[PDB]
């Protein structure tokens, strides 16, 4: 049988009623090395668990996507005024900074 | 003094407060509730057991004819048999061999035994509950039967409780309830006069001794064997008996949060649901002021124990100075973690240890003692049993098992990528106007 | 067979319907109720009655001291009274000047006429309406009690009848009642132990015999006058006496919609509210065919005398020509007009007589006749009583006296409008036509 916090009541034949409550012991450790604490949130907490990895995966893929966006659109707005002059000598600083030729 | 609370319906535990007045001693006020009846209102409409079929002896007439004549007996069937040869012990009874004529009556009563094994149609509804309180406000305790309804005063020494409506207004019972041998069934049964064959109410009398029974058992009285005297029939079986044998299983056994139905006042007991509202009018003579009771200067807590357990497995000490040696309370604001007792003893240089409960796995609480706070600090770590034979005495706080750990990977991993995008608009916003500044140039 | 109606919440006045199964003779139904009840559930709180201070003797001690024992008896007051010099018939008591010492003892009881004097203080919720129908359904007629909740059928003769539940939760009663004398009065009575001295309820006895009062009235001992044996008191004035000097009427003189207020139990009567839904469950063996009842041919109904008043007061005449001499149901299917008697015995040849009640000026109802339909219609007259001491036997149908007169005027003030309207717009479509004809020559 599955016994959760809010209890749990079993009657065997003639012998009083035993009732059980569940206590939060859950299999790994809370307090490192981050596949331990996501086994632990997972039996302790499992549908808000998934939910929370789902929303902080995309909040993560959403950052790093538009940071890469927007540094390779910098990088071409900064080297597109030195690539249209037809003696093309891109600075220096700016072929260190932008990875230029 | 109108003070408000607010307590959850739950038997055994104990449930504690104080009251502070802006400038005077803190008043501790403790409740424990100990049974938490639910008595609907409830109405007897039939009882039923099993029947009797009842036969009268065979009219019988030698070369004549017989008639019927009703008594209006509860189902009460008659028929007239013609061409009837019977025979007693001593020979046989009439000497006509055709034109004789006997006469079968039956009828249904109730059984001798309906006194004692009978069982009881009832309807409920609109219940009334009623609490059996141990209170005590200013180590004065009463123990009084406290009705639950928004008014009904408990009054003890000038202090007027008034414990309000459950903020539910749920029952076990349901609209129609049967009571057979101390237990209770939620069972649709018929209404009184339409009482089926062969199931539960095919017998109704109205109460137990009643003498007026509806009775439908389907009765049909059969034509009797060639040359015997007795009256044959053919009728359903008692429907009591086959409400018995099937019968799923009681209330006792079925019902939600964990009730305990009983039968001499039909109630259920300590369901765990909804809570019960207070109302505290205090009059001011309770209130002692500040300077007769003791004031500490110098406080601090330190955690022994502290396992996050269901009962109180964490054990606080605080190292204190107060210059005077009395009882004061102790409460914590929070529902961070659940005290054990409601007041410490003190001396003037001793060290206090009290005994809390918690679900946190980081409790950070602000304990407070006699007028003060202190902050009391520390680590509780998983308990060794996963299953008690005992209920759960603290609250579980959204965000309360989080583990510094676990804020450190959500602080990184969410936080950071918000610094990567704000260091990715700083970085397009300076190239923009790096453009703008080159192409100031013409 | 399921045949659902609706009869209006009203005693005395019959209520006449046929059901018209397509190929079978039409079958009469005619229920008259007689009684309405309306019962609240009914919760005992306590009792009040005039109280009665009661008084200890007075015990002197010469050249002593005296103390306070408690007896715990109801608002007990023991003041101790020191510096008495009292007295007898038989002279002086003590022989000292000073340092005597006298205790009074006051306490309230209840009186002494508390068992035939006393008023009782209920709860009320959740009404229960039950009726005394007379019901007859096609020549079979009973009288009996019915419950008019949704089911709890009554049967007779295989018909199984229904009252359904009313279409109105309404009760004349409030919350709270009390009970004085035959006497029933909505009235918020303070809860048990929260009552105030100098009115109602100052008093609280759980029962009647319960052995156990509430007494809060203001009761204070006073000092006793120089040399006299006596226990001076002071106390505010009993609240019964001034509850049943302020007394607002009682719950049978402002009750609305005609309410008869009883108690042998509480119950309102014949409350002029609500609707009764009815159902019928009839058999398929009542249903007589066609061929064995009367059938006319060649009906025709005149209108002699037509009164829209509220009682009977429309006589109209039908002559029919009928293929055999038997009783037959009339009905009219509209409440146009409403019929005095739901049969009329027939002759082969000759001509009937019913009495119908109509509000209408200008009635054109169809009779219902035993199988056929006329076509009833006439002019009625206003009665001559302005007020009569019986209620209204008909319904009040939207535009049923509007003296057709009346009609000519508004079909004149509306429909000339409308004609002068449509030949102006008419008009200008001409008018365009024509300007765009004689431009085309251009």
């Amino acid at each position: 049988f599955t016994v959760t916090e809010k209890g749990w009541e079993f009657v065997w034949g003639n012998h009083p009623p035993k009732r059980f409550w569940a206590q939060e012991t859950a299999p790994g450790n809370p307090h490192g090395l981050p596949h331990e604490v996501i086994t632990h949130y997972y039996h302790r907490y499992p549908m808000s668990t998934i939910l929370g990895l789902s929303i902080c995966a995309a909040i993560a893929t959403v950052s790093v996507a538009a940071s890469t966006w927007l540094f390779c659109r910098s990088r071409v707005a900064c080297l597109t005024p030195y690539r249209l002059t037809p003696n093309a000598r891109i600075p220096f600083c700016l072929a260190v900074l932008c990875c230029a030729r | 003094y109108e003070h408000a609370t607010t307590m959850p319906s739950q038997a055994g535990i104990s449930y504690n407060t104080i009251v502070n007045r802006a400038g005077y001693a803190p008043l501790p006020i403790s409740i424990t509730p100990t049974k938490i009846k639910l008595i609907p209102t409830v109405n007897l409409e039939y009882v039923t057991c099993h029947y009797k079929t009842g036969m009268d002896s065979p009219a019988i007439k030698c070369c004549g004819s017989q008639e019927c004549t009703p008594t209006y007996r509860p189902d009460e069937q008659c028929k007239v048999f013609t061409g009837v040869y019977p025979f007693m012990w001593g020979g046989a009874y009439c000497f006509c061999d055709t034109e004789n004529t006997q006469v079968s009556k039956a009828y249904v009563m109730k059984s001798d035994d309906c006194l004692a094994d009978h069982a009881e149609a009832y309807k409920a509804h609109t219940a009334s509950v009623q609490a059996f309180l141990n209170i005590t406000v200013g180590e004065h305790s009463i123990v009084t039967t406290v009705y639950v309804n928004g008014e009904t005063p408990v009054n003890f020494n000038g202090v007027k409780i008034t414990a309000g409506p459950l903020s539910t207004a749920w029952t076990p019972f349901d609209r129609k309830i049967v009571q057979y041998a101390g237990e209770i069934y939620n069972y649709d049964f018929p209404e009184y006069g339409a009482g089926q064959p062969g199931a539960f109410g095919d017998i109704q009398s109205r109460t137990v001794s009643s003498s007026d029974l509806y009775a439908n058992t389907n009765l049909v009285l059969q034509r009797p064997k060639a040359g015997a005297i007795h009256v044959p029939y053919t009728q359903a079986p008692s429907g009591f008996e086959q409400w018995k044998k099937d019968k799923a299983p009681s209330l006792k056994f079925t019902a939600p949060f964990g009730c305990e139905i009983y039968t001499n006042p039909i109630r259920a007991e300590n369901c765990a649901v909804g809570s019960i509202p207070l109302a505290f009018d205090i009059p001011d003579a309770l209130f002692t002021r500040v300077s007769e009771t003791p004031t500490l200067s110098a406080a601090e807590c330190t955690l022994n124990e502290c396992v996050y357990s269901s009962d109180f497995g964490g054990i606080a000490t605080v190292k204190y100075s107060a210059s005077k040696s009395g009882k004061c309370a102790v409460h914590v604001p929070s529902g961070t973690a659940t005290l054990k007792e409601a007041a410490v003893e003190l001396t003037e240089q001793g060290s206090a240890t009290i005994h809390f409960s918690t679900a946190n796995i980081h409790p950070e609480f602000r304990l407070q003692i006699c007028t003060s706070y202190v902050t009391c600090k520390g680590d509780c770590h998983p308990p060794k049993d996963h299953i008690v034979t005992h209920p759960q005495y603290h609250a579980q706080t959204f965000t309360a098992a989080v583990s510094k750990t676990a804020w450190t990977w959500l602080t990184s991993l969410l936080g950071g990528s918000a610094v990567i995008i704000i260091i990715g608009l700083v970085l397009a916003t300076i190239v923009a106007m790096y453009v703008l500044t080159n192409q100031k140039h013409n």
